[PDB]
């Protein structure tokens, strides 16, 4: 069926913390306070979305971003055809994949592939030493409570943070939906290469499932595979 | 630039 | 020579280690593998070397198997030119491998590539609830312990990283080696992509390799292991 | 069989 095929190929939305304003960074550079970030917004044509902060894999856009009680929060969308369709090939093969997700969800082989593989977010900023440049799809992020949610709807995506009040989502969701070329310029090969660096991250897994714990995806049903 |  | 560097780059590639280490005991029953069986199993009974025992991914095949003081040891040979071929240009889009090995290695791309994606070793036999041996796999990381996976250009050379190995061990390994159809490969990049995210989430993979690492001796040894 |  090229039909569940191009259900598969549809965009897919992402969504969670940039940074976490009461988590200390164990880096001095990665410092990024309320006051910081809500003066940037302010100033600072959509952000572009790409994997691992290489501009060559450039997958979508940031159709939102705010600023709330926890910290830095931001909903993206992965729209490149060319990404998705390397990720439904790959997503084919996958055991972790073939399992499916849990409770009621149904299965989504695109969306399970892209939570294992990019579970975390990492904002390119300026120095601290257009503020903002760029938000990276990757294995881990350096700022704790940066774990990826991904979901076909932007409500449901959001949805999934019980942090996020009502008023919150609705200065999102007035972003994503004012918001609302294939910019991909890599191949698998590439994702393939970026891969074997994700398994030297030390502590991935333990890292992922604190920021699950810590953004509380875990009290709630996700595709999130951490 | 900082990446995370 | 870009074409001149690519093809030594998809030259083929030698690995080795142990399939199992008698003196560990493993966390599941149906994994034990005592000398005596091995002994046995290798006395009746190439195999296929292929990866994470996806018979569609088979890039080479096994070209000794020997039983030692400590365990069960062999040396394969990735072959398959789909394959290194894929892994090349893998190769060239990594960070990791992009910073190099160690020490005074020279810089060795495929090499380094596969050291890091597959840095163990997984042996397919019968159950113990003729042919015992099924094949050999390269994986993320074996569920044996002991098991690290070690690529190098030369088979002396990567068996001279294990220091349990004796020279009567060598001579045995390099007399099957020596005596030792087609691309068997009939994966592609999406395969392996697909592969990838299934190793991310095999708990304390880099923690094993470590502990693999040290159990071998690799460690008090250079090579192009990333773990 | 044992997969490994
Ligand atoms: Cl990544
Ligand atoms: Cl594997």
């Amino acid at each position: 069926m090229d039909e569940q095929q191009s259900q598969a190929v549809a965009p897919v939305y992402v969504g969670g913390f940039l940074a976490r304003y009461d988590q200390s960074p164990d880096e001095a550079e990665l410092l990024l306070p309320r006051d910081v970030v809500e003066h940037w917004l302010h100033a600072q044509v959509a952000l572009p979305l790409n994997i691992n902060h290489d501009d060559t894999a450039v997958v979508g856009h940031v159709a939102a971003m705010q600023s709330v009680r926890d910290g830095l929060f931001c909903l993206g969308c992965v729209t490149s055809p060319r990404f998705l369709e390397i990720v439904r090939r790959a997503s084919e093969k996958s055991e972790l994949v073939s399992r499916g997700p849990v409770s009621p969800l149904q299965p989504d082989k695109v969306v399970e592939f892209l939570s294992g593989s990019y579970a975390g977010l990492s904002l390119s900023s300026r120095r601290c030493d257009t503020p903002f440049k760029h938000v990276a799809l990757c294995s881990v992020g350096r700022r704790r409570g940066t774990l990826a949610v991904y979901g076909r709807d932007p409500e449901w995506v959001t949805q999934r943070f019980p942090d996020l009040t009502a008023a919150d989502r609705d200065g999102l969701r007035a972003q994503w939906q004012r918001c609302g070329g294939d910019p991909f310029r890599s191949d698998s090969y590439g994702l393939l290469g970026n891969s074997v660096d994700a398994l030297y991250i030390r502590e991935r897994l333990p890292k992922l499932r604190y920021d699950k714990q810590l953004v509380g995806v875990t009290e709630r049903e996700s595709y999130v595979k951490a | 630039v900082d990446n995370a």
